[PDB]
């Protein structure tokens, strides 16, 4: 009984002050390591903002930042999920596609050629 | 149709014949810890780490060696797996040093994250632990092979894609030291990348050497700029300074690799730069100033000055939210008349359509070649990364390249038809060296260097690339979608200025000259105060400022590659979308904003209020660079070489010679890599 | 089937009338008992400044989840709860912003 | 073997996962998960009241006792919230978990005539979370700040805040809010590489 | 140890003399900088370089009680002393 | 002063627009040779001939699912 579905669009109501319209989210899947050669930080999907301005404080020698909105990591499963959250939020998203390894056929057999120019040398 | 059912745990999975059992397991979701394997690399048995168990077998066979036929019920869990694991674990560590603190690589390392997870907790060693005599290989990589683990995949990274040949096993058990036997300084392409190519900290960069650990930088990912291909690079900053670059694994930007000039010279933007607004004083010599002080003596010259005698020569580290604005500056408030830096062809349709301003044939699309008919260009000096595409693209498949214009060393063959600008004439008619070869042939490309064509004979070399492309492809060779002529820019703005609308060449300043000439970025050497003849008021805005910042009388510091968050064109035609890794030094702004700002200055005011109001001007005027991270082909290549027929000119008698045509030739160009702590020592012990 | 949380599309409005009928009979209440610190008059502005953010109206659950946060944060001062001037200033007066410029935020420090 | 724990009361603690279960409503019911002796059953939204109404006083299941009711925010999925009420049995001496799910903004049917100390732990998910709930009486701010903005927990905003600096400035008596400059967080990016773990990947 | 500067503040380990421009010399009026009289760079040096037998040594503070990850260093090079990661503690033959 | 031409690889709005584009064009750079006329657009988007005018002024045209004759009458009034 007393249903009342309506049909809209997203709105944040419980939201801090002007500095969602200015910054821009950048939902992007996190590239795996050029030393560490493990698939384990990729497969999810991570919102990281747009870092803002840095400097060293006259106080000691630490980088503070007046940006508040800026050290936080968000994980989702989906795609969608994560443009629909965005949305959600009310911050101006830019997907970036997610780069899938190509799958090449890298046998042994061709290390050991002799028609093919593909031969190993010194092992 | 060429499918096999296998079991991974028991669960079906279907692959192609000829794949390895970890091609398999990666299908799933599976990981086998490994050492040697890599999906770029070659196939080696080395370490005997990737064991798993399939039942029904004695033996416990690698995923790097063996081949999956039909039924075969992969165990990865089981009770010899786990043995398999954790015994070669402690074998591999039985003969490694405690050097964890001392380690250049903190939380990256594999062997830390593996045993960790897969060996044991203990050890049962009591004694034993080798000691290994270090050899200091070069001035960009530092050495220590007491922590190698002998996994032989450097020597790999060596002989197949970087085809050097310096890196052998030398020895028996123990006492084995990889690396070059004769103590040469080896110095090559692509050496800054198998810093990456080692899992262990056997191989580390000496210019970044001690700064963070992994865990500690915040990475960001960001295009490289100074590079012809473009490559995808994360750069990590702890705490509001980039420390090191590492390239990320991407499809079109070349493999998973950096250009060794550009991963190398990290400390160059950090070096020297422009930080406060500098304003020529009465007495001579650059005085710092306060930025709205500074802004309103630019915008008294510029508001005043109108028609054609005010034009902008840019070119080099210049983005496209920069290209947007400085043309919206200079061609509503007066006569458009800008220039770019870099020399290219516009007598038949240069700048028009985007197949003769751009390379038609894709990056990635090297490998599906059957002949490469270069011009007179050096690889190894110009684009590192489209030189590996082109190395790999000959040792994987067989094709058969040809370099005609001036001999180089390469990590290729040879098969060069001569030194001459008159060869290339013969080649479009019927040759005897060449000509046949391309006749006959799947899918040929000829690939045109920047090179050559930044010189006297422009159109002369243009036009026999078009004569000979189009005899080519449009008679019997192309059969469907083939590229037949590409074009490779050496500068990173000049691909990008091509597409957007400025005038190409040095001679659009040369016929007619300006009265204020505001040059974003100058570093070639285009304009000079023999040049301009009357009052200079130059105006220079870029980071790092070396050459063309002491010849200028208003200069306005700018943000850097790393600075500025703006999109950048790749050679083949790709707009790639760079973010902000760290603020810019000093007083210094964004390309974007220091040309909005000077228009709200001055009278006429540009519609510009963020930068999604910037790239909703730039989608306007070109559709191409809207869309980021994705390439689409240009159409009509038989009208646009018809109308580059027309013109007539006399070719050159001098031979198309590169100006790069040395190994330590590549350490200091482009100006940005001239003013680095890293590039100098490099090149000075290149020579030594 | 579906929650409506309070008030479906029209009657939620009201809601926010009522909310206004209140608040506007509570500002006297905020100066006398309270705290004189500003004005009577710039009481009731602060009152349509915070109303006027509020001009996307698109769902009867958005409207009524903030009519019943504003019947706390607005009913907080009705049944005096520990502000003492300190708290419950919703109006910045100790910090000076920069306008919104392309050439008053560049020569300033901003982006 | 010495390092781990047995376990034996899981079959006896099962039959809880087919007794619940064998009630039957799709209005209640769902989903059933049991592990490690511990029962976690996740209900719909729409009946909350009706569910905890049972195992209350019953012969079979009695646990009178609410000793936690936390709540789960995780922005993976579009019911962001996912409050649990954390049940413990004196007379058998067994815990339960009565999971729910809501979206972004929807009331849940509140448990206040059934336990009396929910109403507290009510406004603090109302606080931390922004979870509005419905037939609850008197729902004020415990943790907040009486002028706070936003809610404090939810992942969408930063662990530092924004009105974190207070200031005893130029004004004699007002303490400064408005202001958001604060000291660097150094968010470490520490997530190993490679999968620790076997059954608990699932195939894209 | 270290060389004083012209201004007058003391450089410490690292070549720290502040700019004559620079605001940030106030903090030193009136209240002393303290900067370390024994200096890490010329102790180096000030101890003598041990001999060694056999090819590898093993490098130890003390045991268990000074603190120091057991490093095997290699002595095949005649030309510049071997030292271990931690220590200034140069090895010859 | 130069004017640009957007042109898509879908087959409505570019049915007409190629055949100007192959036909047309070609005789334009003869026909205008001082002028610059740069058409380089490859992304699907839709067609639009938006040209700039002499000194601080840019008119946009459209050019979707336009006729080959109607489109060599469009350039030839927007050239004037
Ligand atoms: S390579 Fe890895 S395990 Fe070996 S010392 Fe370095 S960090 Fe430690
Ligand atoms: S140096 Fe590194 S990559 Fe080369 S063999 Fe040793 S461990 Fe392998
Ligand atoms: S990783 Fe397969 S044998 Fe080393
Ligand atoms: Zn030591």
């Amino acid at each position: 009984i007393t249903v009342d579905e309506k049909l809209d669009i997203t709105t944040i109501t419980g939201v801090p002050e002007e500095h969602i319209k200015t910054r821009k989210a950048r939902i992007f899947v996190p590239a795996r390591n050029n030393m560490q050669s493990g698939v384990n930080n990729t497969k999810k999907w991570k919102m990281e903002f747009d870092t803002r301005e840095r400097w060293e404080n006259p106080l000691m020698g630490w980088a503070s930042t007046a940006d508040p909105l800026s050290n936080l990591v968000l994980t989702f499963s989906t795609k969608e999920d994560a443009v629909a959250f965005a949305e959600k939020n009310g911050w101006s998203y830019d997907v970036e596609e997610r780069k899938v390894p190509k799958p090449k056929s890298k046998s042994y057999g061709a290390n050991f050629s002799w028609n093919k120019r593909t031969r190993v040398s010194t092992k | 149709s060429n499918l096999i059912e296998v079991f991974v745990d028991g669960q079906s999975v279907m692959v192609e014949p000829g794949t390895t059992v970890l091609q398999a397991c990666e299908k799933v979701g599976m990981q086998i810890p490994r050492f040697c394997y890599h999906e770029r690399l070659s196939v080696a048995g080395n370490c005997r780490m990737c064991l798993v168990e399939i039942e029904k077998a004695p033996k416990v066979v690698a995923a790097c060696a063996m081949p999956v036929m039909k039924g075969w019920n992969i165990l990865t869990n089981s009770e010899k797996t786990k043995k398999a694991r954790e015994g070669v674990m402690e074998f591999l560590l039985a003969n490694h040093p405690l050097d964890c603190p001392i380690c250049d690589q903190g939380g990256e390392c594999d062997l830390q994250d593996q045993s960790m997870m897969f060996g044991s907790d203990r050890s049962r060693f009591l004694e034993g632990k080798r000691a290994v005599e270090d050899k200091n290989i070069g001035p960009l990589v530092k050495t220590i092979m007491t922590r190698c683990i002998q996994c032989t995949r450097c020597i790999r990274f060596a002989s197949e894609i970087a085809g050097v040949d310096d890196l052998g096993t030398t020895g028996r058990g123990n006492d084995m030291q990889v690396g070059t036997y004769i103590e040469k300084m080896f110095m090559s392409e692509l050496s800054g990348n198998i810093i990456d190519i080692c899992p262990v900290g056997a191989l580390t960069s000496k210019p970044y050497a001690f700064t963070a650990r992994p865990w500690e930088t915040r990475k960001t990912e960001s295009i490289d700029v100074m590079d012809a291909v473009g490559s995808n690079i994360v750069v990590s900053t702890r705490t509001g300074e980039v420390m090191r670059i590492l390239p990320r694994m991407h499809e079109d930007i070349n493999e998973e690799w950096i250009s060794d000039k550009t991963r190398f010279a990290y400390d160059g933007l950090k070096r020297q730069r422009l930080t406060e607004p500098m304003v020529r004083n009465e007495k001579g010599l650059l005085t710092h100033t306060t930025w709205e002080d500074a802004l309103s003596r630019v915008a008294g010259m510029l508001q005043s000055f109108q028609g054609n005698d005010v034009a902008a020569i840019a070119g080099g580290l210049v983005d496209a939210e920069a290209l947007i604005a400085l043309k919206d500056l200079l061609n509503r408030v007066d006569s458009d008349t800008l220039c770019t830096e870099e020399v290219f062809p516009t007598a038949g349709a240069g700048t028009d359509l985007r197949s003769n301003y751009l390379l038609n044939t894709t990056i990635a699309g090297v490998e599906e070649a059957d002949v490469v008919l270069l011009v007179g260009t050096n690889p190894r000096f110009e684009a590192p990364l489209f030189n590996a595409r082109i190395r790999k693209s000959w040792l994987h498949n067989d094709l058969k390249v040809a370099l005609i214009g001036s001999p180089v060393d390469l990590t290729y063959r040879y098969d060069h038809l001569g030194d001459s600008p008159k060869i290339l004439q013969d080649i479009a008619s019927g040759s005897h060296p060449f000509s046949q070869v391309l006749q006959e042939a799947k899918k040929p490309m000829v690939i045109l260097g920047s090179s050559a064509l930044q010189r006297n004979d422009g159109a002369a070399i243009l036009a026999a690339v078009s004569n000979i492309a189009q005899k080519i492809r449009t008679s019997s060779g192309v059969t469907g979608d083939w590229k037949v002529m590409n074009i490779l820019h050496r500068i990173a703005s000049q691909v990008a200025a091509l597409d957007l609308g400025y005038k190409p060449g040095v001679e659009a300043i040369q016929k007619n000259p300006p009265k204020m000439l505001f040059l974003l970025g100058a570093d070639g050497g285009c304009i000079t105060r023999q040049d301009l003849p009357k009052d200079c008021f130059i105006v220079y805005q870029g980071h790092h400022g070396d050459v063309g910042a002491p010849i200028a009388d208003v200069i306005l510091p700018g943000a850097a590659y790393t600075e500025k968050s703006a999109t950048y064109v790749n050679t083949e035609g790709r707009a790639q979308q760079t973010k902000v890794a760290v603020t810019p030094p000093g007083l210094a702004r964004e390309d974007w904003k220091i040309i909005r700002a000077l228009s709200e200055i001055a009278g006429m005011t540009l519609p510009y209020d963020t930068l999604d109001q910037v790239r909703n001007r730039l989608e306007e005027v070109s559709p191409n660079l809207v869309r980021y991270d994705d390439v689409e082909g240009a159409n009509y290549f038989q009208q646009a070489s018809e109308l580059s027929k027309l013109v007539n000119q006399q070719l050159l008698a001098d031979p198309l010679v590169p100006p790069q045509l040395t190994i330590k030739d590549f350490y200091m160009t482009d100006s940005i890599s001239r003013a680095s702590q890293t590039m100098a020592k490099c090149v000075k012990a290149v020579t030594e | 089937v579906k929650p409506i949380f309070s008030r479906d599309m029209n009657e939620a409005k009201r809601r926010v009338r009522e909310l206004y009928r209140a608040w506007y009979r509570e500002v006297p209440n905020t100066v006398h008992l309270f705290q004189l610190d500003i004005s009577v008059k710039q009481g009731r502005d602060k009152v349509r400044e915070m109303f006027k953010k509020n001009a996307h109206i698109t769902d009867p659950r958005v409207v009524d989840l903030l009519v019943i946060k504003g019947k706390m944060e607005l009913e907080e001062t009705i049944k005096v709860w520990k502000q003492r001037t300190h708290v419950m200033r919703f109006f910045h007066e100790t910090e000076a912003p920069r306008p919104k410029d392309f050439l008053s935020k560049f020569y300033v420090g901003h982006d | 073997t010495v390092r781990p724990r047995n376990d034996v009361a899981h079959k006896q603690l099962s039959a809880f996962g087919e007794y619940v279960a064998e009630i039957l409503p799709k209005y209640v019911q769902q989903v059933q998960v049991s592990c490690f002796n511990e029962l976690e059953i996740c209900i719909h939204p729409d009946g909350v009241i009706p569910v905890l109404t049972f195992l209350r006083d019953h012969s079979n299941a009695q646990f009178k006792s609410l000793a936690d009711l936390t709540a789960v925010d995780i922005p993976t999925r579009q019911n962001r919230f996912e409050i649990v009420y954390n049940l413990l049995s004196l007379r058998f001496n067994s815990r339960i978990r009565v999971k729910t799910y809501t979206d972004e903004l929807t009331p849940i049917e509140s448990s206040v005539p059934v336990y009396k100390a929910a109403n507290w732990y009510e406004r603090e998910i109302w606080d931390m979370f922004g979870v509005f709930f419905a037939n609850h009486p008197d729902l004020r701010r415990i943790l907040t700040d009486y002028g706070f903005e936003g809610h404090p927990f939810r992942k969408d905003f930063p662990l530092s805040g924004y009105v974190e600096l207070r200031y005893d400035d130029e004004v004699k008596r007002v303490v400064a809010e408005p202001v958001e400059l604060a000291q660097e967080f150094r968010k470490f990016d520490l997530n190993s590489p490679w999968e620790a773990f076997p059954a608990y990947r699932q195939p894209p | 140890g270290v060389r004083t500067s012209p201004t007058g503040e003391k450089v410490t380990h690292t070549g720290q003399v502040y700019d004559d421009g620079d605001y940030r010399k106030v903090r030193f009026v009136g209240r002393q900088k303290e900067v370390n009289e024994n200096f890490a760079i010329d102790l180096i040096a000030e101890q003598p370089v041990s001999q060694v037998g056999s090819r590898v040594i093993s490098c130890d503070g003390g045991g268990g009680a000074l603190g120091h990850p057991r490093v095997y260093i290699n002595l095949d090079k005649e030309t510049k002393t071997g030292t271990c990661g931690y220590c200034g503690l140069q090895f010859r033959q | 002063r130069e004017i640009r031409i957007h042109l898509c690889q879908r087959s409505p709005g570019s049915q007409g627009v190629r055949d100007f584009i192959e036909k047309r064009y070609v005789e334009l750079k003869k026909a205008n040779p001082d002028l610059p006329i740069l058409i380089r657009e490859c992304s699907d988007v839709q067609p639009k001939l938006w040209a700039r005018y002499a000194f601080g002024q840019e008119k946009n045209v459209s050019l979707n699912n336009f006729s080959a004759d109607q489109v060599t009458r469009a350039l030839e009034n927007v050239l004037s």
